[PDB]
C-alpha cells in the first residue's frame, strides 16, 4: 500500500497491588505510538504527556462530569472488572506437563501452565544443578498458557523438578538411560 | 426456496418478557428514506454515512464489498433505523442494508404487491404495499407490512403482542424466504441485533413478489 | 457479572 | 511490593483501513475483544463467557471517539503519518514435538506497528488453512503490536514448515522456517 498510516490508540489500565488493596488507574492516549494525554488517578486530572495533547488536557479537565468518572474509575472500573474476572483471570490454575528428554544436553519441557509463575530446577543424584542450566525464559503461548524450556549439560538419575501455583507439592520426572 | 419454519422454530412472544415497544417502534411512524442519495464517508469499513435528514445514518452491510458496491453510487436508501446501540462519527441514526442503486430502478407509477394476512391460518386481511422500485428490499417490503400490521392488527403493542408467533415470507415464483416477526426470549429485546437480519441487502422484483404474513394467537 | 468499559475522552 | 495485576482495555482506530479494535487484557492474555461486524463479545477461551459478560455495543462507542480523535491528531500534528517497525517472527509448537502425536505451530509475530500484517502458514511450500487460527492485535507496553498464529498439526519427517508475514515494515515477506 503506498497509503501512508494514521493510528489512533487508547488504553485504559488498571494496576492492582495487593488483591485490590492499593489500585491505580490510567487513561492514555496514543497519538501514533506516542502518548499525548493522561489520566493518572494519582494525580487526579489530565495531563499533556507531549505538547500534543495540552488541548485535550486542558478541555477535559474543564469537566466535572467527565473527570468525576474518570476519579471514579479506580472503583466502578478497575476494582468491578477485576471483581467480574476474579475467578477465571487471576485465580486461573492449569498444571504444567513436564517432559524429560535428550537432545549430552538434556532438555526439560515445562508446557501448559497458568500463571506463569514456576520454578523448574535440575538435581542430578538429588543434588540440585546450577552451573550447566540454561533456560528460555517464560514463553506467552498467547492462549492463557506458558511454556518453559531448562537444559542441562550432562557428563545417574537426572530428575527436572517443578513447583508451580496450582500443586500442592513439586513435579519430579526421573530420567535415567 | 428456503425451507418454512418447523413446529418449534419460530419466536414465541410469551417467552420474551421485555418490551413489545421497541420492537414496534422499528415498525412505526418513523423509518429512513433518501431519494438520490451518495454517500457522505464511512466510519468502519463496512458501513456507509449520508447525511439525510437525526442529520446523519450509518448503514452497516454484511460485507465491505457490499459497502463499496454502494460507496460512489447514487442510491436509494429506506430502512427501519434505531438509535440506541448507533454509535459513530463523521443528530445520529443507524440501520443496515436497505441500500438500492437508484438509476434504472424507478417505475413511472406505483406498483402495489399484494400481502395475504393470515392469523391462525385463516386470511382475514389482504392489503396491497407499494414501491416505485423495480428491485427492492425485502426490508422496505418488510417494513411497509409490519407497518400496515402495526396500525391495523395491533401486530406489536407496548408491551406484548396479540399474537404467539408470526413470519412473513416473500414469494417469488418457485422461490421463497422468511424473517421471524418475534422477538427473541428474554427480558431484553437488542434492536440491533435484529435488524441485523436486512444487512445482506436483499433485494426482489416488485413485479414477482407476493408477500404472505402467517400470524398464529 | 458484566466486564465495565471505561469510555474514551473525546478530544477538540 | 510490585503490581500483582493488570487489566487493560486496549483500543486502537487505523486510516486509511478504516479498522478498529478493542480487547481487554490481563497479564499480557486477551480476555476478550469485541467483533466489530457482528458486535459480538469474542472471549479468548469460550469458558470465560460463562462466568463474565461484556455489552459488545459499548465498544463501537470508544471506536467512535478514536476515529474522532485520530482526525483531530492527524490534522493536529500536520498529517505526520506512522513509521513502520518491521516484525520480529518466531516460530515455536506448543509442546515437545514426537512423531504422529497432535501438536500445534504457533507464529508470534512481535514488535510492530501500524496494526496490519498478512500471516499464511505454508507446509512443502503450499499453503495450509485447516484448522488454522489467530488471535487478534495485542498490545505492547512500548505501544507497538504482538501477534500469535496457529496452526494444528501432526508432527512427521516428511513436512516442513513457514510462517509467511507480510508487514510494510518489511521488504520481502517474512518467512520463519520450521522443521521436525
Ligand atoms: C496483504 O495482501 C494484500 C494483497 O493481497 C496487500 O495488497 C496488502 O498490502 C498486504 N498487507 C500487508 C501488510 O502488506
Amino acid at each position: 500500500d503506498t497509503r501512508p498510516r494514521f493510528l489512533e490508540q487508547v488504553k485504559h489500565e488498571c494496576h492492582f497491588f495487593n488483591g485490590t488493596e492499593r489500585v491505580r488507574f490510567l487513561d492514555r492516549y496514543f497519538y501514533h505510538q506516542e502518548e499525548y494525554v493522561r489520566f493518572d488517578s494519582d494525580v487526579g486530572e489530565y495531563r499533556a504527556v507531549t505538547e500534543l495533547g495540552r488541548p485535550d488536557a486542558e478541555y477535559w479537565n474543564s469537566q466535572k462530569d467527565l473527570l468525576e468518572q474518570k476519579r471514579a474509575a479506580v472503583d466502578t472500573y478497575c476494582r468491578h472488572n477485576y471483581g467480574v474476572g476474579e475467578s477465571f483471570t487471576v485465580q486461573r490454575r492449569v498444571y504444567p506437563e513436564v517432559t524429560v528428554y535428550p537432545a549430552n544436553l538434556l532438555v526439560c519441557s515445562v508446557n501448559g501452565f497458568y500463571p506463569g509463575s514456576i520454578e523448574v530446577r535440575w538435581f542430578r543424584n538429588g543434588q540440585e544443578e546450577k552451573t550447566g542450566v540454561v533456560s528460555t525464559g517464560l514463553i506467552q503461548n498467547g492462549d492463557w498458557t506458558f511454556q518453559t524450556l531448562v537444559m542441562l549439560e550432562t557428563v545417574e538419575v537426572y530428575t527436572c523438578q517443578v513447583e508451580h501455583p496450582s500443586l500442592t507439592s513439586p513435579l519430579t520426572v526421573e530420567w535415567r538411560a | 426456496s428456503q425451507p418454512d419454519p418447523k413446529p418449534d422454530e419460530l419466536h414465541k412472544s410469551s417467552k420474551f418478557t421485555g418490551l413489545m415497544e421497541n420492537m414496534k417502534v422499528l415498525y412505526d411512524d418513523n423509518h429512513v428514506s433518501a431519494i438520490n442519495v451518495k454517500s457522505i464517508d464511512q466510519f468502519l469499513y463496512f458501513d456507509l454515512i449520508y447525511s439525510i435528514k437525526y442529520d446523519n445514518v450509518r448503514v452497516e452491510f454484511k460485507n465491505k464489498d457490499l459497502a463499496d458496491k454502494y460507496k460512489d453510487k447514487y442510491v436509494d436508501v429506506f430502512g427501519a433505523n434505531y438509535y440506541y446501540q448507533c454509535y459513530f462519527s463523521k443528530r445520529k441514526t443507524c440501520m443496515y442494508g436497505g441500500v438500492t442503486e437508484h438509476n434504472g430502478n424507478q417505475l413511472d407509477k406505483y406498483r402495489s404487491i399484494t400481502v395475504r394476512v393470515f392469523e391462525d391460518g385463516k386470511n382475514l386481511l389482504s392489503f396491497d404495499v407499494q414501491t416505485n422500485k423495480k428491485k427492492v428490499t425485502a426490508q422496505e417490503l418488510d417494513y411497509l407490512t409490519r407497518h400496515y400490521l402495526v396500525k391495523n392488527k395491533k401486530l406489536y403493542e407496548f408491551n406484548n403482542s396479540p399474537y404467539e408467533t408470526g413470519y412473513i415470507k416473500f414469494i417469488e415464483n418457485e422461490n421463497s424466504f422468511w424473517y421471524d416477526m418475534m422477538p427473541a426470549p428474554g427480558d431484553k429485546f437488542d434492536q440491533s441485533k435484529y435488524l441485523m437480519m436486512y444487512n445482506d441487502n436483499k433485494m426482489v422484483d416488485s413485479k414477482d413478489v407476493k408477500i404472505e404474513v402467517y400470524l398464529t394467537t | 457479572a458484566y466486564m465495565r468499559a471505561d469510555a474514551a475522552a473525546g478530544g477538540a | 511490593i510490585k503490581e500483582e495485576h493488570v487489566i487493560i482495555q486496549a483500543e486502537f482506530y487505523l486510516n486509511p483501513d478504516q479498522s478498529g479494535e478493542f480487547m481487554f487484557d490481563f497479564d499480557g492474555d486477551e480476555i476478550f475483544h469485541v467483533d466489530m461486524a457482528k458486535k459480538e463479545t469474542v472471549w479468548r477461551l469460550e469458558e470465560f463467557g460463562r462466568f463474565a459478560s461484556f455489552e459488545a455495543q459499548g465498544a463501537l462507542a470508544n471506536i467512535a471517539v478514536d476515529k474522532a480523535n485520530l482526525e483531530i491528531m492527524t490534522k493536529r500534528s500536520n498529517y505526520t503519518p506512522i513509521t513502520n517497525v518491521p516484525p520480529e517472527v518466531t516460530v515455536l509448537t506448543n509442546s515437545p514435538v514426537e512423531l504422529r502425536e497432535p501438536n500445534v505451530l504457533i507464529c508470534f509475530i512481535d514488535k510492530f506497528t501500524p496494526p496490519v500484517v498478512n500471516v499464511t502458514w505454508l507446509r512443502n511450500g503450499k499453503p495450509v488453512t485447516t484448522g488454522v487460527s489467530e488471535t487478534v492485535f495485542l498490545p505492547r507496553e512500548d505501544h507497538l503490536f504482538r501477534k500469535f498464529h496457529y496452526l494444528p498439526f501432526l508432527p512427521s519427517t516428511e513436512d516442513v514448515y513457514d510462517c509467511r508475514v507480510e508487514h510494510w515494515g518489511l521488504d520481502e515477506p517474512l518467512l520463519k522456517h520450521w522443521e521436525f
